[PDB]
Formats: C-alpha cells, structure tokens, sequence
C-alpha cells in the first residue's frame, strides 16, 4: 500500500489509505519557484474549501445535504463495493459545481446564523 | 448591557494599498506588451457598490509611474537583438540636393557619403545615402547626431510599432476601484464607484502638445491640473469630441541595404522616385474652431469672468516640447503647430509643416539613442486628437487677459488621461464587534 | 450579492457575505512572484490570529473579553442597523490592537489551562 | 520572558511562552523569494502533522497513545521540574520518528472509524 | 581566395577546450502534488491502455 497503491482499490477499501494519501500532498530558480507556488497555493485553495463545509479537522466528514439520486442510479453498497474512486469521479463530474455549491448553501450559511442566534439569546 | 468582543472573517473593508498589477493583452513582431504578457479575461466583470463616496486622487496614482516602468524596459527588450551602428561614426562628406524639389529650409535635405566597412576585415567599401539636416551636424566635412555622445542602434525593419492595448488585473487580496462620475476633476470623493477585476485596454500612444488616439469626455469638455491657480503646472484637457489629423508622406522614397560585418545589416534612403515635396499635416479649420471655443467657456469658468484668453506658439526648448511629435509607420514626425493656437477669444483646412528626424530619443535618456530605418513608399496617417496639453503664461495680477501656451515633454501626463479613473486597495477581511453573546 | 456588493450594506446585513468575501481572497517574473508570495503570507498571517483565538474553525465566534463599552458610546441598534462596516472600522481604529492583545493574552492563557487540568485528571 | 527567553527556564515554565514563540514562526529576487518560500512550506507541513494527529486547533493536546517506557527512564516529575526543552529533545530524539508513528497510525486510525459508525445511525 | 564559410551569415564563437560534451545521465522529478505514472507493459507501441 505505497502512495496511489488505493487507486486500483474499491472505493471502500480505498478509505483504509487516506492519511497516507494526505502526507504526499505538501533561469532555473524561476521553475523552481513557479512550481512550489502553484504547490501551495493549490493546497491552500482545498483547504479553504474545507473550512467553509467545516470539515476542515478531518479527514473524512458527513454534512447535512441531502443526496440527489439522478445524480447516480446506484445502490450505496453498489458504489462502494463495485467500483473505484477513479470510475465514480467521472460518473458525477457533471455534478461536483452543485454539489459543492449545495454544502455552503445548504450548511454553511444555515448553521453558522442559526448557532449565532443561540450565541446571541 | 453585558457587551462581549466577538470576531468576524471575510468581512467587506478595504484599505489605500500599492502592488504589482498583472499586465494582459488582447492581442509577427512588435515592440509592446503583447510579447511580454498574457491574454485578458473575455468578459470583464463590474460590481457597482451602492451608497459608496471613495476618495480618488489621479496626481498621487502610483499606477502612472508603474506603467511607466513597464513601458521603458518593454521598449528597451525590442533592441537587444538589432543591429549595432557604431561603425558609421565617419568623416561623412556631404553636399545638397539638386532635382525637382519644393524643398523646405534650404540645406534640409543632403547627399552623403562615406567609407565603409564590408562582410571581411580586409575590406572597405564606398556607399552613398540620403541625409535629413537635422540628424548631420557640420565639422564639407560632417558628423551623424550623437556621434560624440552615444551609441546609435538600428530599429528591426521587422518589428511593428503599432500600438497594443494593455490591461491590467489585480493580485488575489487586492481590488481596483473605478469612478464612474461624469465631469469628475480626478480629485475627491466620487458618486459613483464600481469594482473591476481589470482595467479597460490602455494604448501606448506616444505625443506631445496633444493627446492622441484617447478616451473622450462622456459630455463636456473637463479642465484638470494638479494645481490650476500654479501657472508652472500643466493643464490636461479632455475633449469631449474628437478632431481627426491627417498627416501624409508624398515623396515616394526607396530603401536600399548593404551588410555590415558577418552578424549585421544596414538600411538606408535611396534614390527618391518623383517630385520631392514637404511633408506636413492636416487639421481641420471648421473643427478645430469650435474645439477651441469650447475650451475656452470652460476656461472662463475656472479663471474667472471677462477675462480674455489667448493662445500662442512655445517660446523655447527643444524640437521634443516645441513641435508635435508623431509616430507614422515607424518614421518619427515634428510638426509646427503654429496656427492652431494662433488666436484671440473675447466673447476649409489648416496644413502645418513637418520634418522627418532618422536619429531619435523617446525617452530623453542621456547617452542612449536610436536610428529608425526608412519606411518604402509614400505614407498616409489618419488619427484623432482627444486631448491638450496647456500651460499658462500667466500669474501675473497685473492683467485683464491670459495666454495658454502648448506644454509636454513627459510622457506620464498622457497616461495619467487613461489613469485617472481607477484606484488600487487591499482587503482586509478581519474586523470585530460589540454583539451581546456567550460561549462555553 | 458580488464581492464587495455588500459594501453599502448595514452592518448586520453584511454578515449574510462572509463566505463569498473568504473565496476571493485566496525581470518581471521575479515582480509577479513577488506579489503571490506576500498575498499568501498575508493569508496565512490572518490565520494565525484565529489559531491563537481558537476561531479558526467558524467565520463568526464567540470570545471571554467584554466589550469596555466606554470606547464607544452607541447602541447595538445604532451600529448593527445604521452603520456600514467601512464606517465602523474607523470608528475603532485606535483600540484594534488592544483588542487583540486582549484575545491572545487574556482568554487563550486561560482556556488552554482549565483544558489541560480536566485532560490530566 | 522575550522570544525564546523560556529556553533558560525548565520544561514546566516554559509552556507559559508558547504563545510567543508562536508569534514568530511566520539575481537578489531569487534569494529573497526562495527563502520566503522555504519558510511557508516548513509551516504549512508542521500545521497538516497536527491536522492528521487532530491537535491542529491546540498549542497543546494530549492523545491516547501510551508511552513507551523505554524511551526514557526518567520521573514524570522530574522531566517537567528538572530540565529543559533542549536537554530534553537530545534524549528522545531517536525516539521522536517512532512516536510521531504511533500517533498518525494507532490512534487517529480507529476514532474516524468509530466516528463514521456514530454518524451513520 | 577564400572565405571561412557563413561569414556572409553569422558571427562564430570558439567552443571552450576546457568543456566536454560527454554525456550525463539526467533524470526528472516530479514537484509535490504530481505523480509520474510508468507504462510496465512490453511491445508497447506508445499509444493505448497500458495493462500494467
Ligand atoms: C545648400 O544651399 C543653401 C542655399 O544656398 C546653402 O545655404 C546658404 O549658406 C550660405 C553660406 O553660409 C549663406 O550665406 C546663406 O544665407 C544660405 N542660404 C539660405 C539659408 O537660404 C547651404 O549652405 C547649402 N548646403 C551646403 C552643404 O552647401
Ligand atoms: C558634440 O558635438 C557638438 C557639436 O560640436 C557639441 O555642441 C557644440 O557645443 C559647443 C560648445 O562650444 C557650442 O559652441 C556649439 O554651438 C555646439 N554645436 C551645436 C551644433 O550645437 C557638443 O557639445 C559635443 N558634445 C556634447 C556632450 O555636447
Ligand atoms: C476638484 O473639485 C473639488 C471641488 O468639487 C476641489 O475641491 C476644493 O478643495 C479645496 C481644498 O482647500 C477647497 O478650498 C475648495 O473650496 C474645493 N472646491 C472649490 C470649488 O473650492 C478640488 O480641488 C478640485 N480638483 C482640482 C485638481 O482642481
Ligand atoms: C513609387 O516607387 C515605386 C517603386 O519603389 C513604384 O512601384 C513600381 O511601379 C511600377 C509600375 O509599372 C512597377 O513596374 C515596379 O515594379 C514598381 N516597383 C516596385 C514594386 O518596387 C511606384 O509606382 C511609384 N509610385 C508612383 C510613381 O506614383
Ligand atoms: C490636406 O489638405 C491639403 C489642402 O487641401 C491637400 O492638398 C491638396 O492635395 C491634392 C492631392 O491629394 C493636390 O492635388 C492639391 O493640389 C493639394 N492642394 C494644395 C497643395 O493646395 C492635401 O492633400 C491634404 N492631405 C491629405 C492627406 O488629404
Ligand atoms: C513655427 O513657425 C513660426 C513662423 O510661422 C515660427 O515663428 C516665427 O519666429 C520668428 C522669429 O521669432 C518671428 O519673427 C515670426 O513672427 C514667427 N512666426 C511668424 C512670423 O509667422 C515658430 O518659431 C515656428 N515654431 C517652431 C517650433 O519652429
Ligand atoms: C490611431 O488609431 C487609428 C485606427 O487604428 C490608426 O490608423 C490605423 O493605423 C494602422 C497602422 O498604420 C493601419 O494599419 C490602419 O489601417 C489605420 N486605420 C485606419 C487608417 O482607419 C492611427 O495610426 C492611430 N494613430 C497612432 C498615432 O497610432
Ligand atoms: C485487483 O482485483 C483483485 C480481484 O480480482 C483484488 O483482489 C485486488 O485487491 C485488486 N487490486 C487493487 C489494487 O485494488
Ligand atoms: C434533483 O435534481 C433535479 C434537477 O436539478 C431537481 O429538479 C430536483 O428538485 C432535485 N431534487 C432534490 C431535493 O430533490
Ligand atoms: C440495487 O438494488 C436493486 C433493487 O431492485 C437490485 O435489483 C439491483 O440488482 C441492485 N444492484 C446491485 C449492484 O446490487
Ligand atoms: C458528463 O459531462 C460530459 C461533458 O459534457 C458529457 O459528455 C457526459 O455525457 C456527461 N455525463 C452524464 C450527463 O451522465
Ligand atoms: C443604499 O443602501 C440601501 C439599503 O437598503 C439600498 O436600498 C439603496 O439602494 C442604496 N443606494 C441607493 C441609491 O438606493
Ligand atoms: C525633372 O523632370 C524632368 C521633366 O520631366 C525630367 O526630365 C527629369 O528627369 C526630372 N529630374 C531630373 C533630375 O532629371
Ligand atoms: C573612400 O576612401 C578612398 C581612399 O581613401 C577615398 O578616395 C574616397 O574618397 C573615400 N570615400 C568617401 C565617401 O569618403
Ligand atoms: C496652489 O498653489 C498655491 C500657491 O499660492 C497654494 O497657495 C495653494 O494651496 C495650492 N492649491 C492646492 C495645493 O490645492
Ligand atoms: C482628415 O480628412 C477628413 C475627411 O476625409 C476630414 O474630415 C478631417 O478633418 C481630416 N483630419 C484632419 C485634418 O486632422
Ligand atoms: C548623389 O550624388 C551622386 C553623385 O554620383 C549621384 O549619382 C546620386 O544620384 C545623388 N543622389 C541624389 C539623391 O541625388
Ligand atoms: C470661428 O468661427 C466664428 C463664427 O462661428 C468666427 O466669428 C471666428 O472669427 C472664427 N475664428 C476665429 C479665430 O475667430
Ligand atoms: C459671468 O457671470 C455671469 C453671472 O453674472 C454668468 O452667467 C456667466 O456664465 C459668467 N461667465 C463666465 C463664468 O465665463
Ligand atoms: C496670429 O495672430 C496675430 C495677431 O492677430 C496675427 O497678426 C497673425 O497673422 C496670426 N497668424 C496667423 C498665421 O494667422
Ligand atoms: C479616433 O481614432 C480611433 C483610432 O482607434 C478610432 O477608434 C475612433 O473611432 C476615432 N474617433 C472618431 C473617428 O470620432
Ligand atoms: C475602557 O477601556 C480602557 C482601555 O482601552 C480603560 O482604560 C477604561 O478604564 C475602560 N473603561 C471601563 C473599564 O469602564
Ligand atoms: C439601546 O436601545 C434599547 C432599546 O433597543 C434601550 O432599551 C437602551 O436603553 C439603549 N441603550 C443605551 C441608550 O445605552
Ligand atoms: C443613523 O446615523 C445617522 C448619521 O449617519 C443619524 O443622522 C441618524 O439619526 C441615524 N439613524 C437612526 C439612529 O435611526
Ligand atoms: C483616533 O485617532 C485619530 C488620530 O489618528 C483621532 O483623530 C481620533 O479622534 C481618535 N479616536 C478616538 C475615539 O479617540
Ligand atoms: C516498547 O519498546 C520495546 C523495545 O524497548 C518494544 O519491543 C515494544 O514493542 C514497544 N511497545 C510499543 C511500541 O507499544
Ligand atoms: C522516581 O521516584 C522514585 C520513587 O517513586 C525514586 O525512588 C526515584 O529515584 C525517582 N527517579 C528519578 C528521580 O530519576
Ligand atoms: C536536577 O537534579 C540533579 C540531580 O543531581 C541536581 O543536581 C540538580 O541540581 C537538579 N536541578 C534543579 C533542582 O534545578
Ligand atoms: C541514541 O542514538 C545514539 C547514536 O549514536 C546513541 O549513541 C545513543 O546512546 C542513543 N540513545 C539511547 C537512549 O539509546
Ligand atoms: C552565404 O554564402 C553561401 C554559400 O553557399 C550562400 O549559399 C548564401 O546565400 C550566402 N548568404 C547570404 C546571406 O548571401
């Protein structure tokens, strides 16, 4: 189980790796630093997304959005079981702007207002 | 009551800031921008913000001076490849012109000639060229202009030196501001502000005396200075109509060149087919008429009633500040603007002659200096004038009248025309407030 | 709705923004560089500040520091309502690094104490 | 007690001061950048360690991972009262890559599991 | 009569004595965040799915 050795691996099993995964993320001076900047301003930018879903202090989260089934005729141990997380990224790539925009709608913007209103009383 | 200190992110202020801006372009080979820089965002976005009165101030815009830093050394890239003509510094004799001629100031054109170097060490060649006056200087015997003050360059025949648009984006962190307010003095609070990602293209066309080829008023014609009681300082103004030049080139000259060394070549006027005749520039009388009665309502406005104002001619300095510089087709233009400012205010066309200079400095940089090759052909040049650049003889108390005169001499003053409408600031998300609550 | 939109918001009515105010944060050559690398320092500086408050998690919080309401004297009505956040920054210009210092000193000292003594019990 | 004034002092003291070493952590263009740059990446790489060992909101956090007693025979009192962070550190640094082990893969392992459990009923 | 050849074309510079141009291994390293996959398959013609 060496990094990416999870990318043959069922989606499930797939979750046994993660960390691992998460270790490997992070003229001639100017490529140089072209590329660490790039490196890190696209790390910055996935964990920022986190942070607004708040799920920025782990690994895996649940949220309160609840699941579109047109997006995929599956069952859930269908897709965990069945397929691999290379297959399942392209079978909703046509969804991930919604659903991305659905976990800061949905979430994001109702909990924060409605845990200051309890802040507040 | 029981108040508490709480913490908010992301929260909308901003603060007067100063950064590198990312140039990007529109748009084979040319001395601008779109070498150096990358495409633009094919459609620009604006957000007006509502009940907002930001301050701008167009004469401490750190944008004009970041611009012109961009604009010399993107200049200065296109010449590192080209020919070098520091062999040509040489006796140069000299003796005029005689063939169907108009002419000019006599002695305005010259034919020259000089020993010259070949392809191999071991041998010279004679060669003979066409000669402006204003680039040949008397030791008869002759010298080229600079020859005892600095290098001279050759410009790449191949590079274009139409002008490119160039934008500028901001920085992630920061914003640009945009003042929307018509018949704004480019001082104070604005009306009416919006955000921008980027600025509208901005063109690099280079005069003096007149703005060319610029933005327009949205209405009316606006008179601004830096201080418009300080007769020292130059007044810029935005005409709110344009006003065409027309200048044109009739000789129908040729291009002969011969190579220099193993690495080099050289291009120079040859023969000229027909008539020679003077080259020169049109402006309109009927148009340039009414400009000038705009100009001068606006005029009384800020200098008072019942005052008459006059224009007149510069009265000194040099060719740069005195003339109407141009760059057509690659060949550099001064032109006598004497009889557009001929004139008294109290209550078909104009054709000014011009002279061609080979031998030019752009920048009005001490010991630099660059030789244009001859452009092939007869030359037309349509532009527009869309601004002036005056100053006052004025000051004096002693007098019921006033006198303009033509200012220039920097190019900062044509960007700031473009500039003058936007602002750079930096976001600050972090902020905090007062609101009752509790934590665990 | 934009960046910056809310700009001539009330004060309350600007917080409903935050989010979308959080995205858009995030020889030539070495100019450009420049610029990149200092936006992100500042990023991460900002950070910083919240890590120590432990309000890194949320866009909104909380603190243990009382307002000292004598360096302003208006309602909560008064700022909430009737004043854009532009307004209030200069209103508190002068007291914004005692603020802080108060943050860091005197509410995260305390809480990483009382923390600790229930953790070694 | 200035930056790293707390080195002088015994383990036990000096976590008065970590909030102050905290503070500090954070052709001629080429050495300029590459030195900023270098500085983000070593702080970006401690900051995802603690994210993986789910300390990252903490200056300071206890695990469940037992110690070994091997790895130094000392009094817990004694470490704390008797000697510095620099003696100390010299004393467990064969130890240090063995420890930081432990915490990503014996600990943090189980609890996203047992977390996914709860959250799914 | 001679002429060193393309002194009609260009200027030409005498390479160092001191310099080899004997070859030198290079081998490339991909930045963080990037992987270099490896194709294991054999009389592969450089195009397709690699099997392994
Ligand atoms: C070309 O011809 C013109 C006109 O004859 C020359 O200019 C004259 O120069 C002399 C001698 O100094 C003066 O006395 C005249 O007043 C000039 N005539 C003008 C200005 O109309 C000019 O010098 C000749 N050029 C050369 C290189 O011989
Ligand atoms: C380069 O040569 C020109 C021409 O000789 C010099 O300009 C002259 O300066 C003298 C000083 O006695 C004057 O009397 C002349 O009127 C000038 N001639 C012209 C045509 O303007 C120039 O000074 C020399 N070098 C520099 C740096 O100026
Ligand atoms: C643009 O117009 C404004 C007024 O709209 C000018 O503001 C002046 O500021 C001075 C500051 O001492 C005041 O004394 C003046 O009373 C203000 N206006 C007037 C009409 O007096 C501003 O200076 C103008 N900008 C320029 C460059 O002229
Ligand atoms: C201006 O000069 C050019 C040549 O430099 C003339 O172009 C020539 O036109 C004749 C027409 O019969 C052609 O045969 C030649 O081959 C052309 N020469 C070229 C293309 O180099 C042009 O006609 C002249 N313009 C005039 C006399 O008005
Ligand atoms: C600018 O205006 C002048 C004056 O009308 C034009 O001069 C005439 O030009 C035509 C050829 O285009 C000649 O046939 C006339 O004899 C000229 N009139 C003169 C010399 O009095 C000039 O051409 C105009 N320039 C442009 C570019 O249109
Ligand atoms: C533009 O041309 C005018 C002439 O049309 C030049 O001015 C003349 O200067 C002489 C000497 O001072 C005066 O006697 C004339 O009265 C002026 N104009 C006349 C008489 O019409 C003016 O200097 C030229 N401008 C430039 C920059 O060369
Ligand atoms: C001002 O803009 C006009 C319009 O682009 C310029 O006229 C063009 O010039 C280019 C380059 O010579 C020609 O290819 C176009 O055909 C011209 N357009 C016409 C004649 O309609 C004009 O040259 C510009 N002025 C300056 C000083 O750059
Ligand atoms: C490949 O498939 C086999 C079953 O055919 C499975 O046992 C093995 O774990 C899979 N390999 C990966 C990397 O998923
Ligand atoms: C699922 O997606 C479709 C298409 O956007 C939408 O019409 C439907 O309302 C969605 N269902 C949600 C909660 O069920
Ligand atoms: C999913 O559930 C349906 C229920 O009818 C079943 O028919 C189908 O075979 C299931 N799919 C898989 C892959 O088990
Ligand atoms: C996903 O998007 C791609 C690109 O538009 C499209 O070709 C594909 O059919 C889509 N998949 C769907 C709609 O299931
Ligand atoms: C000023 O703010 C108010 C807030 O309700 C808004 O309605 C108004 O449109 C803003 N400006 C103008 C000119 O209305
Ligand atoms: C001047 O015009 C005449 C008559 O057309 C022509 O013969 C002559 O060649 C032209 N110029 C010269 C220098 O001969
Ligand atoms: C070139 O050199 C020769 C020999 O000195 C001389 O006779 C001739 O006049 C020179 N040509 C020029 C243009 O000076
Ligand atoms: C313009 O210059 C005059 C000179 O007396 C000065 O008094 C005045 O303050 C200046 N106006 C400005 C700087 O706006
Ligand atoms: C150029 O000529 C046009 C007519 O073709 C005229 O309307 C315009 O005024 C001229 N521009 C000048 C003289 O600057
Ligand atoms: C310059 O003088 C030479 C003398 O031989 C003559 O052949 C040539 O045609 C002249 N050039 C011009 C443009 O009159
Ligand atoms: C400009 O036109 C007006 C009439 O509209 C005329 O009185 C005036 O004399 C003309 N030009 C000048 C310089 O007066
Ligand atoms: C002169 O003053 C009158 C009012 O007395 C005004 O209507 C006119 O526009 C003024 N002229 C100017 C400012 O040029
Ligand atoms: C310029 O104005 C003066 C004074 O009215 C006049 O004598 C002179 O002829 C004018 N010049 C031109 C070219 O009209
Ligand atoms: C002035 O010249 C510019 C050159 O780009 C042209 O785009 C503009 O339309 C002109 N203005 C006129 C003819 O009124
Ligand atoms: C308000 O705070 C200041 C310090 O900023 C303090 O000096 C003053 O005494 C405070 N007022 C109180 C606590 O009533
Ligand atoms: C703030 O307003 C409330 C009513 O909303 C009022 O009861 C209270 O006295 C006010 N506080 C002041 C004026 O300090
Ligand atoms: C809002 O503030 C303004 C001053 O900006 C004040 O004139 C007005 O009375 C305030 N409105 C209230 C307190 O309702
Ligand atoms: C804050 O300082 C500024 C000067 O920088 C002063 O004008 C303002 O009155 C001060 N505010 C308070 C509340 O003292
Ligand atoms: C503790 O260390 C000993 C070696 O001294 C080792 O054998 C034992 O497995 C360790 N216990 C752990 C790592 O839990
Ligand atoms: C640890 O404490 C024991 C008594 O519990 C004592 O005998 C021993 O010397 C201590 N070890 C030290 C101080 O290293
Ligand atoms: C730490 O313990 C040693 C045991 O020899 C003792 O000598 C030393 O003084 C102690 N340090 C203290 C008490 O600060
Ligand atoms: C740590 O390793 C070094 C390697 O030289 C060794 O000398 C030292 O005794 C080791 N420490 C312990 C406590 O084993
Ligand atoms: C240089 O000489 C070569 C000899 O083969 C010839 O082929 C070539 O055209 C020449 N180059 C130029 C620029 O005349």
């Amino acid at each position: 189980l060496g990094f990416l050795g999870a990318a043959g691996s069922t989606m499930g099993a797939a979750s046994m790796t993660l960390t691992v995964q998460a270790r490997n993320l992070l003229h001639w001076g100017i490529k140089q630093l072209q590329a660490r900047v790039l490196a890190v301003e696209h790390y910055l930018r996935d964990q920022q997304l986190l942070g607004i879903w708040g799920c920025s202090g782990k690994l895996i989260c649940c949220t309160n959005v609840p699941w579109n089934s047109s997006w995929s005729n599956r069952n859930l141990s269908e897709i965990w079981d069945n397929m691999t997380w290379l297959q399942w990224d392209k079978e909703i790539s046509n969804y991930t702007q919604i659903i991305y925009g659905l976990l800061e709608e949905s979430q994001n913007q109702q909990e924060k207002n409605e845990q200051d209103l309890l802040a507040l009383d | 009551e029981n108040l508490w200190v709480t913490v908010y992110y992301g929260v909308p202020v901003w603060k007067d800031a100063e950064t590198t801006l990312f140039c990007a372009s529109d748009a084979k080979h040319n001395v601008w921008a779109t070498h150096a820089c990358v495409p633009t965002d094919p459609n620009p976005q604006e957000i007006h913000l509502e009940n907002v009165t930001e301050e701008f101030n167009m004469w401490k815009n750190n944008m004009v001076e970041q611009m012109h830093e961009d604009i010399i050394s993107l200049w200065d890239q296109s010449l590192k490849p080209c020919v070098k003509l520091t062999p040509l510094c040489v006796t140069l004799q000299c003796t005029n012109v005689t063939n169907n001629i108009t002419d000019d100031m006599r002695g305005e054109l010259k034919n020259c000639s000089f020993n010259m170097t070949t392809e191999l060490r071991d041998k010279k060649q004679k060669v003979y060229s066409l000669f402006y006056r204003l680039d040949v200087v008397q030791i008869k015997e002759y010298r080229l202009i600079n020859c005892n003050t600095s290098a001279i360059t050759q410009a790449c025949p191949k590079v274009s030196f139409e002008p490119i648009p160039i934008h500028y984006c901001a920085p992630a962190g920061f914003a640009i501001l945009k003042c929307k307010d018509k018949k704004f003095n480019g001082t104070g609070p604005c009306p009416s502000v919006s955000t921008v990602q980027c600025t509208h293209g901005i063109k690099p066309v280079v005069s003096t005396q007149l703005l060319l080829n610029g933005s327009l008023a949205e209405e009316e014609v606006i008179i601004r200075s830096e201080n418009i009681t300080n007769n020292a300082k130059n007044i810029l103004v935005q005409l709110n109509t344009p006003v065409q030049i027309n200048c044109t080139r009739p000789n129908n000259n040729t291009v002969k060149s011969i190579r220099i060394g193993p690495g080099q070549a050289f291009y120079y006027t040859g023969d000229i087919i027909g008539d020679i005749r003077q080259a020169h520039c049109n402006v309109s009388k009927a148009t340039w008429n009414e400009t000038l009665g705009k100009v001068v309502k606006q005029l009384r406005k800020h200098f008072g009633n019942n005052t008459i104002i006059r224009f007149a001619q510069s009265s000194g300095g040099d060719l740069e500040v005195t003339t109407h510089s141009f760059n057509c087709g690659g060949e550099f233009f001064y032109c006598n603007t004497s009889g557009l400012f001929n004139s008294t205010w109290i209550s078909d066309s104009i054709t000014l002659p011009c002279r061609i200079k080979q031998i030019i400095n752009m920048w009005q940089r001490i010991g630099q200096a660059m030789y244009a090759p001859p452009i092939q052909g007869v030359i037309r040049c349509v532009s527009n004038i869309t601004g002036l650049i005056l100053t006052r003889d004025g000051g004096s108390t002693n007098s019921t009248t006033e006198t303009f005169r033509p200012g220039g001499g920097d190019m900062r003053d044509n960007w700031r025309s473009e500039l003058y409408k936007y602002k750079v600031v930096k976001i600050e998300p972090l902020g905090v407030a007062p609101t009752r609550c509790k934590r665990r």
